[PDB]
């Protein structure tokens, strides 16, 4: 699962059958690291109008 | 594909089904690949 976003430590608690979490637009906003089983929020990188 | 969803709930009602809400988490996804049209559950006898 590829993407680009800021990774932060997450307060969400995944059930053991869950690997990722989807938002309204079905983009992965939370993910479980497959080596150390911890949850990470994926806030997107900042977008601006110049 | 044989999907097992499971939930354990502490109940204390005597006879009928309890009235409430409890979502079943998926337990085992089992690779059998066979035709199933009829089933039968297994009980245990008590001998004395
Ligand atoms: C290796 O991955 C497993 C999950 O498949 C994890 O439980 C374990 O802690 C990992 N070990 C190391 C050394 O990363």
């Amino acid at each position: 699962l590829t993407g680009t976003g800021v990774l932060t430590e997450s307060n969400k608690k995944f059930l053991p059958f869950q690997q990722f979490g989807r938002d309204i637009a079905d983009t992965t906003d939370a993910v479980r690291d497959p080596q150390t089983l911890e949850i990470l929020d994926i806030t997107p990188c900042s977008f601006g109008g110049v | 594909y044989f999907k097992i969803y499971s939930k354990h709930t502490p109940i204390n009602l005597v006879r009928d089904l309890p009235q409430g809400f409890s979502a079943l988490e998926p337990l085992v996804d089992l690779p059998i690949g066979i035709n199933i049209t009829r089933f039968q559950t297994l009980l245990a006898l008590h001998r004395s």
